[PDB]
């Protein structure tokens, strides 16, 4: 869970999994854990980084060129652009479950962030990129140089993701109505569950034995309309689920 | 006036299943009343829901129907 993979030390993606699409979770402290150590790592100026050392549409790398060379020594350290997608699920995330304070606190923050279009209506960028000439002053004062959108901007995933959240905050929609199945009662206890053990003689002699020491079992006969086999058989049968020719 | 094979699909006179015909089929809606209560019939298998699992829909007694039913059919002039 803290970890999205042995070679990434923390990714923004994580987000997804831990909010509004596919609550796939459990001990909330962990939950906690993961949104406190995101915040603290990827939050800049307008937006998050996916991860750390990424060098996509850097002013370096040679864009026309690919497979990066093994010479990521310092030449996309604290360069990473930007990404408001992690923004705007935040938004979500909090106006799910209960939280209303960092709800407004990231709304007022993403709208300071958004490009006004044709015919007025808001607008999502993809990221903004670094000035090429002002990159020795972020190797020192990192997040305080200022940016400028570069790259394609009708990113419908983010506007989409946007306009989704905006409308559920407007209150028209309830959280009980996108999710019919009750997905977003993960974090609830269950108490425990109690075993039923069953305890069965393979002949007479068996049965004669167990019952010399006053535990009384019935054979494998004597429960006719039951039967058991092995499980091989079981795995066999499955084997013939959803076939066609 | 409707004749005998007409008489199929005719409101509150005949059923679709036809006039000598009687089958049908019931649907019924199994609501708990305590969440204690829905948790002791479903560890015996038994599956309910409690009242405040069913937020976007409601359930009233008959006494609000009857006063709805009293609001209407109300003129001041006579």
């Amino acid at each position: 869970l803290p970890r999205a993979s042995t070679s990434k030390e923390v990714d923004a993606s994580l987000l997804s999994v831990v909010s509004f699409p596919a609550f796939a979770v459990e001990d909330s402290q962990l939950v906690e854990l993961t949104k406190q150590e995101i915040i603290t790592k990827l939050q800049g100026r307008y937006g998050c980084c996916r991860f750390l050392r990424d060098g996509y549409k850097t002013p370096k790398e040679d864009p026309n060129r690919l497979y990066y060379e093994p010479a990521e020594l310092k030449l996309f350290e604290n360069i990473e652009c930007e990404w408001p997608l992690f923004w705007t699920y935040f938004i979500l995330d909090g106006v799910f479950s209960g939280n209303a304070e960092q709800v407004q606190e990231y709304k007022e923050a993403l709208e300071a962030v958004l490009i006004k279009g044709k015919n007025g209506v808001p607008l999502l960028p993809e990221l903004y990129s670094v000035p090429p000439d002002r990159v020795d002053e972020e190797y020192q004062n990192p997040h305080t140089v200022d940016r400028v959108p570069m790259g394609k901007l009708p990113h419908m995933w983010g506007q989409s993701l946007y306009i989704l959240g905006s409308l559920m905050a407007e209150g028209f929609l309830a959280p009980g109505e996108i999710d019919p199945l009750n997905r977003r009662f993960s974090t609830v206890p269950k108490p425990d569950v109690v075993v039923q053990v069953s305890i069965l003689a393979e002949t007479e002699e068996i049965k004669t034995i167990l019952k010399d020491k006053g535990i009384y079992v019935e054979t494998i006969a004597e429960v006719y309309p039951i039967r058991v086999q092995p499980a091989r058989i079981l795995s066999h049968i499955y084997s013939s689920l959803g076939c066609n020719n | 006036y409707v004749p005998l094979k007409d008489q199929r699909n005719v409101s509150m006179r005949f059923s679709n299943q036809g006039p000598l015909e009687n089958d049908l089929v019931v649907h019924v809606a199994l609501i708990a009343e305590s969440q204690r209560l829905q948790v002791f019939l479903n560890t015996y298998g038994i599956q309910t829901q409690t009242p405040q699992q069913v937020e976007p829909i409601q359930i009233w007694p008959q006494q609000e129907l009857v006063k709805a039913y009293l609001q209407l059919g109300i003129n001041e002039k006579l």
